[PDB]
């Protein structure tokens, strides 16, 4: 529910103001998922990463 | 992915009426008049119920179980 | 004349068709010649009344007429933020194997409202996260979905496929703590609706989890919120300058609310006349017809406001004002204090 | 510390005062505002924010005589708390005869 | 069953359909809509008119 | 120390030592997923 309109002069240029109610309630919640990749490959000798 | 226990705007309790809204969109009641008999006179929560999307089921399905 | 338009500047607040005028406060002393605006609480207390209208289970409609706008403000912001209640705040997960996410779980569960009486809690101290039996409340939940021994052969719905598919917070039982159980009887302590749909799981997921919960204020998070929509508006009084009569009546009637402007035949022609200017919302919908602009005049009282006040279900909204206001007069004695230990 | 007093300059002067009040809002500010406008002895009086990240506020009020700007500052938390109780008496009263009809 | 249902009635109730078939919301509306329309106040109507 | 993970399709307990060719029985899928811990985690609910 947006409402056009100055407040607080925090929306100059392009700028907007949100609510922390409406963001303590989940809105705009997002999740960042990350991946880290790890190899243990076997070389020439026999040997291996442990 | 679910229905949201709380609105964003006011805060009405609007997760427990999730499955009423599903019940009467079973039934041959129509998104308006389901949603003035569910009790929400405000907008905010007809939106928070009419543009909700249920994917937590097509997750599921996908889930390891 | 000049005197009856200081009136309309000084009581009524006018709604223009592009802007509203006279919207400012000034009954203040200096301000008016003829009038003595200075404070009186003599006349504060003959002028105000609170007059009920409407007060069912998680709802209220009162108007008060006296009060200014900003005490009304300053209520509507206290009910808002400045009552505490108890809300779920810490989370401890054991083998959680939901494909909800812990975070988005935890979040979930605080936003459940607590039907536990704030009042006989106190705040938790700086730290302390092992918590005390004064200023905590403790709820499991635990939920193993499984699917169903006994099934019909195709059983496409979940609801026979599965049992325990969806984890409503009816599942959640309070722990009590110390005394607790002496202290609170049996099924005081429970969720508000106990129909609020958490999560859904499958056969092999389980929920586990600890719920502690704290008294807090709505000021440092909206889970703590005891009203769900807390308001007031201007009570509106609808004036017509001249008698419109005919099919204007049923014009008016049309373009104000339904149950704001009535029509009624008193020598067999159809007359409009304002019946209950309460049900009027204000659409500004008068203003498209040209010919019946200049024959009302919409006004909001400036010393009648209606609040109306629902709730999530903590605890009644006539003691939620109550508490509002026995905060504000704590604020007002705690600075009071202040300044004498200054002074 | 939560209310401390600050005079208009070294002088020490008492007919311009400002008040710095930490963890309070909006509410407060406007009802004392209301509240002490009305007192015939106060020339100006304007609340202000510092900044919205922290929770304090700012009273300034200028007197129109030799009034130490304290006693109107106290004057104005006493008609708000009388203001106060006697809200919550009539609402007490209110809900009381209204349920005593309703029943 | 979606059919003697129609052949014995001309209003058929998705909800009653679906009590009784123990099927899903999506597989007894794709029924429906495949024989049916909605029509409101009155449930699902053959799209063909009794010839 | 019995190690034990989850199989992709299969979802069962198997218990495998270290270097060892990731498989599951009765199956052959090679994605084998670690359990979750058992440790006691805190989280906060804002
Ligand atoms: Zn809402
Ligand atoms: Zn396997």
């Amino acid at each position: 529910t947006v409402a056009v309109m100055s407040y607080s002069g925090y929306d100059i240029e392009d700028a907007l103001v949100l609510n922390k109610a409406s963001l303590d309630r989940g809105f705009g919640r997002c999740l960042v998922y990350k991946n880290a990749k790890c190899t243990l490959k076997r070389y020439t000798n026999q040997t291996f990463d442990k | 992915m679910i229905i949201p226990v709380r609105c964003f705007t006011c805060g009405k309790i609007v997760g427990n009426k999730w499955e009423a809204y599903l019940g009467l969109l079973q039934a041959e009641y129509t998104e308006g008049d389901a949603l003035d008999a569910l009790g929400l006179k405000r907008y905010c929560c007809r939106r928070m119920l009419l543009a909700h999307v249920d994917l937590i089921e097509k997750l599921l399905n996908y889930a390891p179980l | 004349a000049a005197s009856q338009a200081v009136e309309e500047m000084r009581s009524r607040v006018v709604l223009g068709e592009f802007g509203v005028r006279n919207v400012h406060t000034t009954d203040f002393p200096g301000n008016y010649s003829g009038y003595d605006d200075a404070w009186d609480q003599d006349r504060f207390e003959k002028n105000f009344r609170v007059d009920v209208v409407h007060m069912d289970e998680n709802s209220l409609e009162f108007d008060m007429v006296g009060i200014d706008a900003a005490i009304a403000n300053a209520f509507r912001r206290i009910l808002l933020a400045e009552v505490p209640t108890m809300a779920v705040e810490k989370v401890l997960v054991y083998n959680n194997t939901s494909i909800v996410q812990d975070e988005i779980l935890a979040h979930r569960l605080g936003l459940i409202p607590i039907h536990a009486d704030p009042r006989l809690f106190e705040y938790r101290n700086q730290g302390d996260e092992e918590g005390t039996e004064i200023d905590t409340l403790q709820f499991r939940l635990q939920v193993r979905c499984t699917r169903n021994p006994h099934a019909a052969k195709d059983s496409s719905d979940p609801n026979e496929l599965y049992v325990n598919h969806k984890v409503y917070t009816r599942h959640m039982t309070w722990i009590p703590l110390g005394n607790q159980a002496d202290l609170f009887p049996e099924g005081t302590i429970r969720p508000v609706h106990d129909d609020i749909l958490i999560a859904q799981l499958r056969p092999g997921q389980e929920i586990d989890l600890l719920m502690h919960c704290v008294k807090g204020i709505g000021k440092d998070h909206a889970k703590f919120s005891p009203v769900a929509t807390a308001s007031y508006r201007l009570l509106p009084d609808i004036t017509l300058l001249e008698p419109v009569e005919g099919e204007a009546a049923e014009e008016l009637s049309r373009c104000f609310s339904p149950g704001v402007i009535e029509v009624q035949e008193v020598q067999g022609k159809k007359v409009a006349r304002v019946a209950n200017p309460r049900l009027d919302t204000f659409s500004r919908e008068i203003f498209r017809n040209e010919k019946l602009k200049k024959v009302v005049r919409l006004a909001r009282v400036r010393d009648h406001y209606i609040f109306s006040v629902e709730s999530t279900g903590v605890l009644p909204p006539d003691v939620l004002v109550s508490e509002a206001i026995k905060v504000l007069m704590g604020k007002c004695r705690r600075f009071l204090d202040e300044l004498d230990a200054v002074q | 510390k939560t209310a401390l007093e600050m005079v208009q300059a070294a002088g020490t002067d008492r007919h311009c005062v400002t008040f710095v009040l930490h963890e309070e809002d909006h509410t407060l500010g406007n009802s004392l505002r209301y509240m002490i406008m009305k007192n015939p002895e106060v020339e100006f009086c304007g609340y202000t924010t510092t900044h919205p990240s922290e929770s304090k506020i700012n009273l300034r009020i200028q007197t129109r005589g030799t009034l130490p700007a304290v006693e109107p500052f106290q004057r104005g938390l006493n008609e708000l708390m009388n203001v106060c109780q006697h809200v919550l008496d009539k609402f007490e009263a209110s809900i009381k005869d209204y349920k005593d009809q309703k029943a | 069953f979606v059919m003697w249902k129609f052949t014995q009635s001309r209003w058929v109730v998705r909800k009653e359909v679906a009590t009784v078939t123990k099927l899903c919301a999506e597989d007894v509306k794709d029924f429906l809509e495949h024989m049916a329309v909605v029509r409101i106040n009155k449930g699902w109507e053959f799209i063909l008119p009794y010839d | 120390q019995p190690m034990i993970y989850i199989c992709g399709e299969c979802h069962t307990e198997n218990e495998i030592k270290s270097r060892d060719p990731i498989r599951c029985r009765e199956c052959g899928y090679r994605i084998m997923y670690k359990k979750r811990t058992k440790r006691l985690v805190v989280f906060d609910a804002r």
